[PDB]
DNA sequence: TAGTAACATAGTATACATAGGCGCTCCAGGC
């Protein structure tokens, strides 16, 4: 979302929860990263579980979601005693942590460690002196815009059995850009007024 | 409890005798081993040595880059519970950088907590 | 010559890029997210011409830039990638030879897929993602209708190499021990 | 935000697992400006946890388990509790105080009344284990509670009623798809202020079609409808026409074209029909429509079983987006499908309530079946028309096929409705539930043990109690206590009068009069000790006496003349359900799941039942009067007379005699029989005596156990029966009785050797305990068989609470009677197909027979074996 | 370090089932 930044399992389990904000005490952490070895890994019917270990604390679990159907990457399950490179956001359920993984990789070049250990410390050195520096009535209120109102006119003229596309709802609004018909067609199909027939660019009117 | 649950500090060749009775991770150059197999020397790349015994002989082939884990005994030797070698057929690997990671890890070992600091 | 290496909120706080010439640099970093959409166009098949050929529903497209008409079109590889470090993020947009290195696979190879196995082009596109390169690029700001836009040009990637960089970590904790 | 907020509440949710100590709620709200009323969500969080802890009289060690000679105090309690409890569940914030309680359940080693101490902490933090045991105290109460009933409970919501809050809020973000949302920060704020009238809802019902594709295995929605009532009141009658809107649509399935000129004769006819391309446009044209109109009350035909399933499976299939709209709250991960019983399906349409007719119909009135046809048939007085599923494909050729579908989908939609409105399911469900107490969706739902549960623990929360905890955790099952009483019968057939006397409320008045309860029944198979006579009302007579005076008012409102048949038949089954209810909430205490088990409180029910019929028989008895039946609380007495007025002087001087005895306890004539034919205990056949005075009286049939109103036995022995047993009744002499059955035996066997009867009046219905696939010996099993057969061979999937119909067959295979059984459909499509007469003249009909004619001379099983020509000897 | 386009940029796991009582006949099949 905004930056990942490369942490050890012990500061992991040291942050701390404020107002569903992990903060590793001055240190704000959304997405992180981490280079360990496997030590067990165990197999589910739909989730992959492995032990995960950077010998700074003890070994932390990894949750990998992976769709059963999807028989490429589960039947390729790493083997122990092998060094990995892990990227993903943690979770926190009920006092103890969790790992989301986003991916994983086994690792080739062997001299990623110290430089990942590197990146730890001065990247947490850096963001920690930059925290550390100072100065861091009940209506449905209905209403629809001009712009929306031609959008619905637009996609209400059309004869087509399948509705219009993007295509011509580009090129019959040349007044304004594409960033805005795409958040008047959201708002649109939030609110109902208008569904898609075949594929996410097909739109209809429902009242017609 | 078994060692896998405790923290391991990365210690080279230089500071051996100020972590007796500490779990400790080694890493390094592989010189030679003994007959028997109980035990063997390790080079921390720095020209200086370190010994390493195991309470059964070893069954395997070694070679090329290993790490141990173990401890620090009264004799500033380790007693390892595990190893594993590391892999050389595709790209070197320099001890030196690694060397002076871990003395800049102790440098500032604020940032980088061992144990659970609270 | 040497690269200037700079964070991108160093770059952005200094400024690069709002003289009357622009500014080149290049660095590390990790993908987080890319655009599939609106990526591949239909380029002129002349010999070192790139201008958008435009179809006439014939068969026959016809380039504004040579003013002739050809039957046949060529792919050409146009990216917009989600650059992010430990600190900031940004936007930047590729060409053909940079976005073949990423991706790593030839464009009249992604001509098959797209029309034949979507499935497989996705899975090509997926898994590409989170992988780190140095990128040179260079940045340039150009105002349309009165605001100031920061636009990124990359044109060159590299892998990324261990020695020097972790010398360049190094050197650069050192430096930052004395202030 | 402005001050208060006042709206009316109609269903509830929470999740302990994602959003802990949250509630929702969802129910409607007036806007002046519009003069309506619209939807509305209010989330309401911060809920504690409630924990009691019991203290000790001595500290005792839990190593050595002896006693240290320390006197306690609340202060020993408090440091254990903050320096070991706290430190090692790691509880962080807490407040705790004092309190006062009373104790009546089935823990021992508890007193009566004690001095506990109250924890309160909120619920993101860990739960203690249900079994603490400390230094200082013994045990703990109200571990896991949920919060949806302590927030039910602390702020004594009553099911649906108008609730005010203060000092609302704003969300940061939508949550809900209601139009109006807010925010309270405690349950503190939450009031009731309900004393005024219930605002009117808005009801949809609807129905679909479904089609198998041969290549893909699936099923597929080709066609739907539904109709919608904008201001169906709650509480007055039901509005005349139910539905104000309609819409229908219609798509092919994946490769069949719509027949030409399909268009111009829509546009000719004028029907509001919205035509489809692929199904995926029908499912979002369908949830468009849905959000749009927002219904309150989803009414349709095997809801739960069949439809909603499908609807989920196809939406997730054919990956439609905003599958959350059949709802209203905001989710995207879908639970899983299918799962226990019903909890996928009732967490996917949360928000809106679902109404299912035929678990109504099965609560409320008793049918042979339940499907759609029998429904249509019995409640109203119309025929439904079926189409079959192997047509379906063929009527794709012509416009006026699909014109034709289209028109009997929404004719099953209004039947539907109709069924409903007739039924009068709304108020009933609703008057149910503000007597109990818990969710009306959950009564609507079904079942009876929820509804005694809440209510009782209504009534000890507010009188200061303290109830037990949740427990962690087919075919009727052995006895486990004595029951009721049947007394010896006098077989045979009377002739001079019969009277019958009845109790009223016999259970209850027992519980009433006993003063039998858990607070005062001191509980150490024994029957327990009556209680001293001297104490007061418990909590469960007074409960008793509310449930049953509720019913008396019904009967005044019935006893009124000049009234519609409708409004009687509505009245009835009210009153009817209030009966039910209360006896529920008496045979609650025997269930040995229930959160109040306690066997011993109905054994003395029971025998203090027997006991009473016991004296009733001897008192009477002692009038040099013949008693010759009873069950459990009724007197059958022969009078041996004529007179109409004798009889009713003597029923009312023993009605007196006897009701001068008791206090609260009640006897009544429950009717007058002209002649009685008794064959066995609960077994026999009457004419009740109806009085319409001026000089005359009306005699109508009654029977009782007999083998006519069972479900498995074929129509042509109902029909023979009840003809005999009407000659029998009959005032004739007897050889004119034995020759008209002779008759009427012998035109039977001609007409059923001659072939002539209708293939209808074959059929044997049976029903399934368990799922087809359940049963060991479907060998010998006639309705296990044909129902998998229907289910291997197309669709509908016959489950468990379904009839299943058969005959049975001449397959030329020479195998027992019983492994030849057919459905009619196969009886009417295969060539080597008829209908076994030999079996169905001897073991449908005689046995009947047999058993009716036994108490009359004249008539023997050989006789009629011979009459029937069954080959004599 | 020409040539390229158009104009801002995206959330996803899970975990938790309900069900009033007993008394008195019927049938199918093997022993
Ligand atoms: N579904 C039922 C019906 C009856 N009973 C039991 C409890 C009743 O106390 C007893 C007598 O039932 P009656 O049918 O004779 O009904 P009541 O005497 O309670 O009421 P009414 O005055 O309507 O006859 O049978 C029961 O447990 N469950
Ligand atoms: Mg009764
Ligand atoms: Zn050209």
């Amino acid at each position: 979302a905004q930056h990942i930044v490369p942490c050890t399992i012990s500061q992991l389990l040291s942050a701390t929860l404020v107002d569903e904000v992990f903060r590793i005490g001055n240190v704000e952490i959304s997405q992180v990263t981490i280079v360990g070895i496997i030590r067990h890994a165990e197999k589910a019917p739909t989730n992959i579980v492995y032990k995960i270990d950077d010998m700074t604390a003890a070994p932390m679990d990894v949750r990998q979601w992976v769709d059963t159907d999807d028989t490429s990457s589960e039947n390729t399950v790493v083997p122990p005693e092998t060094y990995v490179k892990v990227a993903g956001h943690l979770r926190s359920f009920q006092n103890k942590k969790s790992l989301v993984a986003f991916k994983i990789m086994p690792l080739e070049d062997m001299n990623e460690f110290t430089t990942h250990i590197l990146e730890v410390i001065n990247a947490h050195m850096v963001l920690s002196k930059a925290n550390s520096q100072p100065s861091a009535s009940f209506m449905p209120a209905n209403g629809l815009t001009v712009a929306q109102n031609q959008v619905l006119n637009l996609i209400k003229a059309c004869p087509r059995p399948e509705g219009l596309n993007f295509q011509d709802l580009k090129n019959q609004l040349k007044h304004m850009s594409v960033s805005s018909i795409k958040q008047a067609v959201d708002f649109l199909s939030n609110e109902g007024h208008i569904y898609s027939t075949v594929d996410d660019d097909h739109f209809k009117s429902t009242d017609a | 409890v078994d060692m896998m649950d405790l923290p391991r500090s990365r210690i080279n060749a230089g500071m051996l005798a100020q972590f007796i009775d500490k779990p400790v991770c080694f890493v390094g150059r592989l010189e030679k081993i003994h007959p028997t197999g109980k035990m063997f020397i390790l080079s921390d790349g720095e020209g200086k040595n370190g010994t390493i015994e195991l309470m059964e002989p070893l069954d395997e082939e070694i070679s090329g880059i290993v790490e141990v884990v173990g401890r620090v005994t009264a004799k500033a030797t380790i007693l390892c519970t595990s190893y594993v070698q590391f892999k050389e057929d595709s790209h070197p690997f320099d001890l030196g950088l690694y060397n002076e990671a871990v003395k800049i890890i102790h440098d500032f070992p604020q940032f980088y907590p061992l144990g659970i600091v609270q | 010559s040497n690269t200037n290496w700079k964070t991108l909120y160093e770059v952005k706080s200094e400024n690069l890029g709002q003289g009357d010439k622009p500014d080149y640099f290049s660095s590390v970093a990790t993908v987080v997210y890319l655009r599939k959409e609106n990526c591949m166009y239909q380029a002129c098949p002349t010999q070192d011409c790139n201008k958008k050929v435009i179809d006439q529903q014939n068969g026959l497209y016809r380039c504004e830039k040579c003013d002739t008409e050809f039957p046949n079109f060529k792919y050409r590889m146009i990216l917009s990638v989600n650059i992010a470090d430990f600190q900031e993020n940004q936007w930047v947009t590729c060409f053909q030879e940079s976005a073949e290195a990423i991706l790593g696979q030839n464009a009249a190879y992604l001509g098959e897929l797209k029309d034949k196995n979507e499935q497989a082009f996705e899975e090509v596109f997926q898994n590409a993602n989170f992988r780190s390169f140095i990128f040179r690029v260079r940045v340039k700001v150009e105002t349309y209708n009165d605001e100031s836009r920061i636009k990124a040009t990359v044109m060159d990637v590299k892998p990324v190499d261990y020695r020097e960089y972790g010398r360049r970590l190094v050197m650069s904790i050192r430096r930052s021990a004395l202030m | 935000e402005e001050q208060v907020f006042h709206f009316y509440w109609l269903d509830a949710y929470e999740d302990q697992y994602n959003q802990p100590g949250v509630v929702f709620l969802f129910g409607k709200v007036w806007i002046e400006s519009a003069e309506t009323h619209v939807s509305c969500c209010v989330m309401v969080k911060n809920i504690e946890r409630t924990l009691y802890f019991l203290p000790r009289e001595m500290k005792i060690d839990l190593n050595t388990g002896k006693e240290t000679g320390t006197p306690i105090s609340m202060k020993d309690v408090y440091e254990e509790f903050d320096e070991k409890i706290a430190t090692k569940y790691k509880i962080m914030k807490f407040k705790s105080k004092p309190v006062e309680k009373n104790y009546a359940f089935e823990i021992p080693d508890v007193p009566e009344k004690s001095e506990y101490l109250e924890v309160k902490y909120s619920a993101e933090m860990p739960q203690l284990p249900q079994d603490l045991k400390g230094e200082t105290f013994s045990h703990v109460f109200g571990t896991n509670t949920s919060s949806l009933e302590l927030f039910l409970m602390n702020r004594k919501i009553k099911g649906p009623c108008w609730l005010e809050v203060k000092s609302p809020q704003l969300l940061n973000q939508p949550v809900s798809w209601c139009k109006v949302e807010a925010m309270a920060l405690k349950p503190d704020l939450v009031n009731v202020i309900k004393d005024v009238s219930p605002p009117p809802l808005v009801v949809m019902a609807f129905s679909m079609k479904t089609m198998q594709n041969a290549k893909n295995h699936q099923n597929e929605i080709i066609a739907m409808a539904a109709l919608v009532h904008h201001s169906f009141a709650l509480d007055k009658a039901a509005p005349k026409p139910p539905f104000q809107s309609h819409f229908c649509v219609v798509s092919k399935p994946k490769d069949c074209i719509f027949p030409y000129a399909f268009k111009e004769v829509i546009e000719k006819k004028n029907v509001k029909v919205e035509v489809a391309a692929t199904e995926r446009t029908l499912l979002g044209f369908f949830l468009a429509k849905v959000h749009k109109i927002d219904p309150d009350i989803i009414v349709g035909h095997n809801i739960y079983g069949f439809e909603l399933e499908v609807l989920l499976q196809r939406i997730n299939v054919c990956k439609a987006p905003h599958w959350s709209k059949i709802g209203r709250l905001k989710r995207s991960n879908m639970p899983k499908l299918g799962g226990r019983s019903g909890f996928g399906e009732r967490n996917a349409t949360c928000g809106r309530m679902i109404c299912d007719v035929e678990i109504s119909a099965k609560e409320l009135i008793r049918c042979k079946s339940y499907h759609l046809s029998e429904l249509v048939q019995q409640i109203l007085k119309t025929e439904r028309v079926v189409i079959p599923m192997e047509n379906i494909q063929n009527m794709y050729s012509e416009s006026s096929q699909l014109l034709y579908l289209l028109e009997h989908t929404w004719k099953d939609a209004k039947f539907i409705l109709q069924i409903m409105c007739e039924l009068n399911v709304l108020p009933l469900a609703l008057q149910i539930t503000n007597i109990a107490g818990n969710i009306m969706s959950r009564t609507l739902m079904g079942g009876r043990s929820e509804r005694n549960e809440f209510l009782l623990l209504h009534a000890f929360y507010e009188n200061n109690y303290i109830v037990p905890d949740k427990q962690i955790f087919k075919g009727r099952k052995k006895a486990a206590y004595a029951g009721g009483l049947v007394l010896d019968p006098k077989v045979g057939f009377y002739d001079k009068f019969i009277l019958l006397l009845d109790f009223n409320s016999l259970y209850p008045s027992i519980i009433q009069e006993f003063n039998i309860c858990f607070t005062t029944v001191q509980r150490v198979e024994q029957i327990p000790e009556l209680p001293d006579p001297s104490l007061e009302m418990g909590i469960l007579p007074r409960e008793i006496r509310k449930l049953v005076e509720r019913r008396k008012q019904v009967k005044q409102l019935m006893k009124q003349q000049d009234l519609n048949p409708d409004l009687i038949l509505q009245y009835d089954i009210r009153q009817k359900a209030l009966k039910l209810t209360a006896n529920s909430m008496y045979g609650c205490l025997g269930f040995s799941y229930s959160r109040f088990y306690a066997k011993p409180l109905a054994a003395l029910v029971t025998y203090k039942g027997r006991e009473i019929l016991m004296h009733t028989k001897e008192m009477v008895q002692k009038m040099n009067l013949e008693v010759i039946y009873g069950d459990t609380d009724s007197i059958m007495i022969n009078t041996n007379s004529t007179n109409l007025e004798e009889v009713f002087k003597l029923g009312n001087k023993v009605k007196s005699e006897v009701n001068k005895l008791y206090k609260l306890l009640e006897i009544d004539i429950d009717g007058v029989f002209k002649s009685l034919l008794l064959l066995k205990k609960k077994k026999y056949a009457a004419l009740v005596v109806e009085p319409t005075s001026d000089g005359n009286y009306v005699t109508k049939q009654e029977l009782k156990g007999l083998d006519i109103v069972r479900r498995d036995w074929c129509d042509l022995a109902k029909d023979t029966g009840n003809f005999v047993i009407g000659q029998i009744l009959s005032d004739q002499s007897r050889d004119t009785i034995v020759e008209n059955i002779q008759k009427r035996l012998i035109e039977i066997g001609e007409n059923v050797l001659n072939g002539s009867v209708p293939v209808s009046q074959f059929e044997i219905n049976k029903a399934l305990t368990k799922d087809p696939q359940d049963y060991p010996d479907k060998k010998s099993l006639p309705h296990v068989h044909v129902a998998l057969w229907i289910n291997s061979q197309g669709g509908r999937k016959v489950k468990a609470g379904d009839t299943v119909s058969y005959v049975i067959c001449q397959d030329g295979s020479n195998l027992t009677a019983s492994q030849r059984a057919y459905a009619p459909e196969q009886l009417q499509k295969q060539d080597n197909l008829t209908i076994d007469t030999q079996y169905y003249l001897a073991q449908q009909i005689h046995p009947v027979v047999a058993r009716i004619c036994e108490p009359i001379d004249g008539i023997d099983a050989v006789l009629i074996a011979t009459w029937l020509g069954l080959d004599p000897t």
